[PDB]
DNA sequence: TTTTTTTTTTTTTTTTTTTTTTTTTTTTTTTTTTTTTTTTTTTTTTTTT
DNA sequence: AAAAAAAAAAAAAAAAAAAAAAAAAAAAAAAAAAAAAAAAAAAAAAAAA
């Protein structure tokens, strides 16, 4: 229907005049810049944001999302006949594909005699020569599609679909272009590879063995041949795209080149790639025709909410004396009270910081067991950090528990072969594993979470797997303390019911006990009818920031390594045989050991983390200390 | 292709192709007989033979029922072709059903 | 070959005869406002109910039925002559238009067991359950290849040939010029219709209690798809056909039978609900008329063969309609729904209750004690087996989302099911992970669930928490708690015998004269209809399912169409309401809520805050009423209040 | 046939045909040579070519 | 311009070669699929002081 | 309440036959054409007053 001649006319044009203001205002010719760098071997790919091209040509946009290998195509060829003009120096052949490509120009030019006409099977395939990777950012006019709904009628289309990643294979290389050798003649053989199987040449093609009429056997090599990084990601609906009685979509997204190493198991990640059929060939099948299986191509994988990859106002907000009553008071909003134990989540999100002196390790991790009444926003509280933490995972009971804590290995489907999995708890590897209803958990499960919380690690003997899992996460646990309500007739370690091993695990372990109390129940009454009313927390003195911004400086915080003074250490010490000196002398208190004082320390550096100092001063162990005065305090 | 008389140039080797919809199938069903238990010599494993029903044969029992089977002995006659792997030392033997 | 057809005289009947059937104009004018609306709709296939065809052509109904290929051939070339008569740029866009088939197949109506080989190349109706679903794939009909060297295009077509003879001509794909320049596959160009494989069994419950079960493949093209998923209960409405073998030079004369889909419909007839002009009319009328007692008149007419259990049946309605989700801006989530929790002495009709709703509500799983356990209670996962992946399978709740699971003999479950119903209870959810797959299912059911107590028999000189087996923390999860006793009262004793000795009593109208329920005997109910799948005076006749005309009760099918409607409304709680709400809240956490000798049936938390703005919602709901006034605040504050305590006797 | 397709079926066996006008032709002629008259021993018939 | 011998020369065939066309044609392995075991990893009912 | 059991009960791997599918596959004979040569009849031009 269309001349792809005028077609790359079309895209040249674009490529070389398109300019924007992105560096403070300066037309800058987004395109040329990235064509230079491509020219040198300074930058592998170019993501060609449609949105530009539709500034200046939404016909082309709509023919590119209409057909998108084609003008993948078209783009790589326009861009291959572009970087011999950008190019304003030499490239410093940064590898050996680079040694080859040049090896072979060189060897063209010299035999060249370019009048001559030349067979069109005696050149070098294009994809062969580029080292550079052209991939398209849909255009937001497009919305993103629901991986159910990306059919036969999107096959050859530019979709966007957004999912959770639930499976990733590892980077391995994917023949491009197979290179023989032949042990007569001295010329290279190029076989170009669409399919997903190929057979070997046997026999030369060249021209001086074809004139010999020798042998001329050809030798598959891994050397000059032209490889690129494979990945295969399946790809889940999120939940609320889900049709009512039915059970998430995947879809099998083939990633390749600079788009590996992006999505891991777990991410939030949304999608823009083209929908392909892969030829179902072999299966002797049922039905007569030309089946195939579909996957999505991808072109730009994007980290979403959680996954997610500052103004001067916003720095003075950092600095402000009540930053860490505000990120605090911005967890969850919706639950009514729970101030103390916001500020305790909020630095289970922050951390403190991990200490390897002289080989033995001492986490960072702070780990905080809520271990309340019936109804007290516990398992809501949980699935809002799970929502709001960048590397989180929600268990309930025993819905994910065995192999879903930890690893199996499972059936690799790209080779076929034995691959390890992750469970919860390595999807949740630095980040925070949220274990709900910990109270009715396996006891498997529960030895495992031991080893997790002290040594950060997951030992596995079993049959088929001999392992240790590194599982640096932060635990998040939600319990009832022992027949669903705390009654007072009865002690705690008692009414915990947790071994003290498992209990001194645990930086905080929270009391929450909903006693009623008249204008305390008016209190929460109406801020859930008015959250019942609008679909939103009342209105106080602060606006509770977006979990963008709560993520962004949780995120600064984390890098920003703070140290203990020796001057502080007599103070931390004091305080220290202090609450160990209450835990001797009463006759209800929990389990102490040297596990209260680490927790001090790592709790104190999460606060200074949160100031953003570099040194815990005592305003920092002060907190840390009212902090762990607090989490029993509903027992008085 | 028997009709190669209605144009000189030929037709291929095997040239023909099941027409599926232009069949008349009837049903089919197989069972597996198994030995009167009362019939079975005292220590002694039981005899079991293939049937093979057609039509209105088909569905008339149930497994667990009693019956009593009246149908011609006979083999299998798929064609003379026995090739098995490391079993059957046997030659001249084919499958018996009624 | 190479032969054309010249005015075929049957196809050239048939298509006029079909052309005349969908232009329905002089007459009623079904099937042509059903063309205009899919065109409207943006749909490609007409369902064509097969008894309208008896009425106005036996002749071609009964070819059609037995002669489905050819038949259906000329009646989707009538189709879309049809609809480019009506809209000529819409036939335009697609290529061919098809013709689903519906309504009573006599003989033709079948089971996977019946489904035998009489009726091949015939329409037949088969019911079963979707065990296996293949992966939906696509398969390429149109293929369009850029030839770079001579800038041609080309373009192949593959005709339908699945139940048809295929010569291997027919299938090649193109990859080079006739002068050996390779071909690119333009795929945007390319057309491809999506196919997908599903095997329907015999369903258990109809199954020969002893054998094993039978089964069918169906072969679903292209809007017919993902209609079906495992676990199913179907219709499905196609021609049953043989499959071609590959090229061979012998045979077994044995073929490979196939039903090739031209309509499938889900057994929830009850999920889906049919609303005229007049029906909408009566409802609103109904709603305004007395848009105060409204509720108690549904209530009271809710399960009419049950007497008594005022509270219970008002606590059942607002179930059924529920509350409204909230959805906070965050990703947070407040459930909607409510969760009963009937204890009482045996024999007090709370299986009938569980019964009622089964029988009544859209998307109700029944699930009794120990029959479902472990991961048949909520999702499971599998590996494939085939491709060595893991798979979900949704259990009791998860197909229950946006429905009811009632839940008989609840006592009589284990802990180790009772703490997995937690978090489906609660944030309407199953979380399920091994290694390969973690999913987040979405089980937005309510649950109604009927206990005994220990004991079996309810001790009123016990308290309500030492009767009751349950700990804290799942009886926070019911909202409503109703002990439901045998209170052996001689007066409410006349009461209830007179009732039920009036219902042994009833004889249905007509239809029978002292005769026998018949069995259903698996050759019956082929016979007729399948009522499941099948195709309202606001008030019953009285008779002596009544005793006196006093008070008229609610017609169970305008209940079904009432209830539906209102379901949708979402009612906003209002600044007075949630002030007395806040306020009924308070008292009733405190000491003072409960006397002396009464006591808690189950512990108040803010989960009791948000079961009465759940059930003022509801009560909101029945009114049609889109705000939460007073009243509705009153009502639910009324029925926690006498489900949440207990006078304990001495 | 050398094209393979192993879900389609195969093609015939002798399934090939000369296509006329995609055929490379040149100009062909036969010619006889008899031995020169002044060559032939003399009791002798001539040979031929 | 009546008679009369070489000359072809059109018509029967026959040979006869060279070339193009015609005619003939199941068996044997392999492989997927289904339905079985079988070791191992849980996990769900058993009991005590 | 936990501690051994003692089954399901799921997976991976194996077998293990079937039953279907896939893969191999030129040379010998004939006829027709076009060309020759050969027996016979037929049609020419030299004879004379
Ligand atoms: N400040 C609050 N305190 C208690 N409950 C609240 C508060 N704010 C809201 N809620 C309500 O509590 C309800 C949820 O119960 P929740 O998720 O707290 O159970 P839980 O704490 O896990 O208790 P359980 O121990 O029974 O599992 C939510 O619907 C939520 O709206
Ligand atoms: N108002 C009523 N009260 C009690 N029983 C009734 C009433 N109306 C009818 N029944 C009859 O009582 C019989 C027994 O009821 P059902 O079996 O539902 O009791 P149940 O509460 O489930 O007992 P269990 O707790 O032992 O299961 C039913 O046949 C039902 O029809
Ligand atoms: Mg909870
Ligand atoms: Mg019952
Ligand atoms: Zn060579």
């Amino acid at each position: 229907l269309k001349d792809y001649a005028l077609e790359k006319e079309k895209v040249k044009k674009f490529l070389q005049e398109f300019y924007q203001d992105d560096e403070l205002g300066k037309k800058q010719f987004k395109y040329g810049n990235q064509l230079v760098r491509l020219a040198h071997r300074e930058q592998v790919a170019l993501y060609v944001d449609l949105d530009d091209v539709a500034e200046d040509d939404p016909e082309l946009v709509d023919s590119i999302c209409e057909n998108a290998r084609r003008y993948a195509k078209l783009f790589a060829d326009a861009v291959q006949e572009l970087l011999p003009q950008y190019k304003e120096r030499e490239v410093v052949n940064k590898d050996v594909l680079d040694v080859y490509i040049e090896h072979r120009l060189m060897m063209e030019q010299r035999s060249r005699d370019p009048g001559m006409v030349r067979s069109p099977q005696n050149q070098y395939p294009a994809e062969l020569m580029r080292r550079f990777e052209l991939y398209f950012q849909g255009p937001s006019s497009n919305k993103p599609r629901v991986i159910r709904e990306v059919r036969a009628d999107s096959v050859g289309k530019l979709v966007t679909v957004r999912g959770i990643v639930t499976r990733v294979s590892e980077v391995k290389p994917k023949m491009v272009v197979a290179t023989y050798t032949c042990d007569q003649c001295g010329a290279e053989t190029y076989q170009p590879i669409q399919s997903p199987t190929f057979m070997p040449l046997i026999m030369c093609p060249s021209q001086e063995c074809q004139t010999n009429r020798s042998g001329g056997r050809l030798y598959l090599q891994t050397r000059g041949s032209r490889f690129i990084k494979f990945q295969e990601m399946k790809m889940q609906e999120h939940s609320d795209q889900v049709p009512v009685g039915n059970i998430p979509r995947s879809i099998t997204v083939l990633v390749e080149g600079e788009n590996t190493r992006i999505a891991q198991p777990g991410d939030h990640v949304s999608v823009t790639g083209i929908f392909l059929p892969i030829l179902r060939t072999g299966f002797r099948q049922v039905v007569q025709g030309l089946l195939s299986e579909t996957y999505l191509e991808a072109h730009r994988i994007v980290k979403m909410n959680k996954s997610e990859d500052l103004t001067r106002e916003e720095l003075r907000q950092i600095a402000e004396e009540d930053f860490y009553e505000k990120l605090a008071a911005s967890i969850a909003p919706e639950i009514y009270g729970h101030e103390d134990v916001k500020k305790a989540l909020l630095l289970l999100l922050v951390g403190g910081v991990d200490q390897s002196p002289r080989g033995m390790k001492i986490r960072g991790n702070i780990n905080i067991c809520l271990m309340g009444d019936p109804g007290v926003a516990k398992s809501q509280l949980l699935s809002y950090i799970d929502r709001l933490a960048p590397r989180s995972q929600y268990t309930t009971g025993r819905g994910s528990s065995g192999v879903g804590l930890t690893a199996a290995v499972l059936r690799d489907s790209v080779s076929g072969e034995l691959t390890l999995e992750g469970g919860a708890l390595v999807l949740a590897d630095q980040g925070v594993c949220c274990i709900d209803e910990f109270d009715k958990m396996a006891e498997a499960d529960r030895t495992a979470i031991h080893e997790v919380m002290e040594q950060q690690t997951i030992s596995i003997a079993k049959a088929g797997i001999l392992t240790t899992l590194n599982a640096r996460c932060s635990i998040l646990a939600a319990a009832n303390p022992a027949y669903g309500r705390y009654n007072p007739r009865r002690s705690l370690e008692q009414n915990i019911q947790l071994p003290a091993a498992l209990l001194s695990r645990f930086d905080l372990l929270w009391l929450i006990q909903d006693r009623p109390d008249r204008d305390n129940d008016l209190r929460l009454a109406q801020h859930i009818t008015y959250v019942h009313q609008h679909s939103r927390q009342p209105p106080s003195q602060f606006e509770p920031l977006d979990m963008k911004l709560m993520r962004r400086y949780i995120a600064m915080c984390r890098e920003k390594q703070p140290m203990v003074p020796e001057s502080l250490a007599d103070y931390i010490t004091a305080a220290y045989v202090e609450m160990r000196r209450e835990a001797w002398a009463s006759k209800d208190a929990t389990y102490t050991s040297a596990r209260t004082l680490l927790a001090i320390l790592r709790l104190s550096t999460a606060l200074a983390r949160l100031r953003m100092v570099d040194v815990v001063e005592k305003e920092d162990v002060n907190e840390a200390i009212r902090l762990m005065e607090m989490s029993k305090d509903s027992l008085l | 292709c028997n009709t190669d008389q209605a144009g000189r140039p030929k037709c291929p080797l095997d040239p023909y192709f099941i027409m599926p919809d232009k069949c008349k199938c009837v049903d089919f069903q197989t069972l597996k007989l198994q030995e009167l238990p009362d019939a079975v010599p005292h220590g002694e494993m039981p005899r079991h033979m293939q049937l093979y029903c057609d039509r209105y044969l088909c569905d008339k029992v149930v497994p667990g029922n009693r019956v009593t089977i009246m149908g011609i002995y006979s083999i299998k006659k798929f064609g003379l072709t026995t090739s098995r792997g490391r079993d059957r030392v046997g030659v001249g033997i084919r499958s018996s059903y009624i | 070959a190479g032969t054309v057809v010249l005015d075929d005289v049957e196809l050239r009947e048939a298509q006029r005869d079909y052309l005349d059937f969908l232009d329905d104009e002089e007459d009623q004018g079904i099937y042509q406002s059903k063309v205009r609306e899919l065109i409207s709709d943006n749909q490609y296939r007409l369902i064509v109910n097969v008894n309208d065809l008896r009425r106005k052509n036996e002749k071609r109904a009964n070819r059609l039925l037995n002669n489905a290929f050819e038949e259906l051939v000329a009646f989707q070339r009538a189709l879309k002559d049809f609809v480019a008569s009506i809209d000529a740029t819409y036939a335009k866009q697609y290529e061919e238009f098809y013709v689903g088939l519906e309504g009573s197949f006599g003989s033709k109506h079948v089971s996977p067991r019946t489904l035998t080989s009489c009726f091949l190349s015939c329409v037949v109706c088969v019911e079963g359950i979707v065990t296996k679903c293949s992966l939906v794939r696509p398969k390429v009909v149109r293929s369009v290849h850029y030839c770079p060297a001579t800038k041609k295009t080309i373009e192949r077509r593959y005709s339908d040939l699945t139940t048809l003879v295929a010569f291997p001509s027919s299938s090649v794909y193109p990859t080079k010029d006739e002068e050996n320049n390779p071909l690119e596959t333009e795929y945007g160009l390319s057309v491809y219709k999506d196919h997908q494989t599903i095997t329907i069994q015999e369903m258990p419950e109809k199954a020969p209690a002893g054998q094993l079960p039978r089964s069918v493949d169906v072969i679903l093209d292209d809007d017919l798809v993902d209609k079906a998923k495992p676990g199913d209960r179907v219709q499905v409405v196609g021609t049953y056909r043989c499959l071609p073998g590959k090229k061979g030079g012998y045979t077994s004369g044995t073929f490979r039978t196939v039903l090739i889909a031209c309509n499938v419909k889900q057994m929830s007839k009850d999920a889906q609900p049919s609303f005229s002009a007049e029906d909408i009319a009566k409802i609103k009328k109904f709603s305004k008329t007395r848009s105060k007692d409204i509720f108690d008149q549904l209530a009271k007419s809710l399960a009419p063969s049950i007497h008594g259990h005022d509270y219970v049946k008002k606590a059942i309605l607002c179930l059924l309609l529920g509350g409204v989700e909230r959805d906070l801006e965050n990703g947070s989530h407040i459930r909607g729904d409510i969760n009963i929790l009937l204890i009482g002495d045996p024999s007090v009709a709370k299986s009938q209750l569980l019964r009622y709703v089964l029988c009544t509500a859209p998307r109700a799983i029944p699930t009794t004690g120990r029959g479902s356990s472990g991961v048949g209670l909520t999702a499971a996962v599998t590996t494939d087996q085939e491709t060595g992946e893991r798979r979900l399978e949704a259990g009791a709740m998860v197909l229950a989302d946006r429905g009811v699971v009632c839940i008989d003999e609840f006592d009589k479950m284990s802990d180790m099911d009772r703490t997995a119903i937690h978090e489906v209870m609660e944030q309407g959810r199953v979380t399920i992970a091994k290694a390969g797959i973690h999913a987040r299912l979405n089980a937005r059911c309510s649950v109604l669930a009927a206990a005994n107590p220990v004991y079996g028999r309810y001790d009123q000189y016990k308290t309500p928490m030492e009767n009751i087996g349950l700990q804290d923390s799942l009886l926070s999860r019911f909202d409503l708690l109703f002990i439901m006793l045998d209170q052996m009262d001689p007066e409410q004793d006349r009461e209830i015998s007179d009732h039920v000795l009036r219902m042994h009593r009833y004889r249905a109208p007509g239809e029978q004269d002292g005769d026998a329920m018949p069995l259903g005997s698996a050759v019956d109910i082929l016979a007729t209809d399948d009522p499941n799948f099948s195709q309202y005076e606001k008030h019953d006749n009285l008779l002596h399912g009544t005793k006196k005309k006093k008070e008229k009760m609610v017609s169970a099918a305008f209940m079904k169409k009432y209830i539906h409607v209102a379901k949708i409304i979402k009612p906003v709680l209002t600044q007075e309401s949630a002030t007395y709400i806040a306020e009924e809240y308070s008292r009733l956490r405190s000491q003072d809520s409960m006397s002396s000798d009464t006591a808690r049936t189950s512990p108040v938390t803010a989960r009791t805050l948000e079961t009465l703005i759940r059930l003022a919602t509801a009560h909101a709901k029945a009114r049609m009423s889109k705000t939460v006034d007073l009243q509705d605040a009153e009502e639910a504050v009324e029925l926690v209040q006498y489900a949440y305590f207990k006078k304990v006797l001495e």
